[PDB]
């Protein structure tokens, strides 16, 4: 007889059943000043 | 003596079955967020600097 690997719910399930990921979030939104703004440039007058 | 029998054997229905769990698995969709990034500065300028 064969058993298959079988299970109710993954790891990835279970990490991905959360509504929000802190990584994910942090993330997402510190890479805002690299995409919404430029960093580098400086003006002076 | 009186030997005894085999059991009368499990009567097997075949079938096709789907098996359901409990969904965790949040519903998710494609949302679009429009806003305005306000920045106001206050900045002293100095002799030298700023």
């Amino acid at each position: 007889h064969e058993f298959v690997p079988l299970e109710v719910y993954t790891r990835h399930e279970i990490k991905d059943s959360g509504l929000l990921d802190y990584t994910e979030v942090q993330r997402r939104n510190q890479l805002h000043d690299l995409r919404f703004a430029d960093i580098d440039t400086v003006i002076r007058a | 003596r009186r030997c005894p029998t085999r059991p009368e054997g499990q009567n097997y229905t075949e079938g096709i079955a789907v098996v359901f769990k409990e969904n965790i698995a949040p519903y998710k969709f494609k949302a679009t967020m429009y806003y305005k990034d306000v920045t106001v500065s206050q900045v002293w300028f100095g002799h030298r600097y700023s």
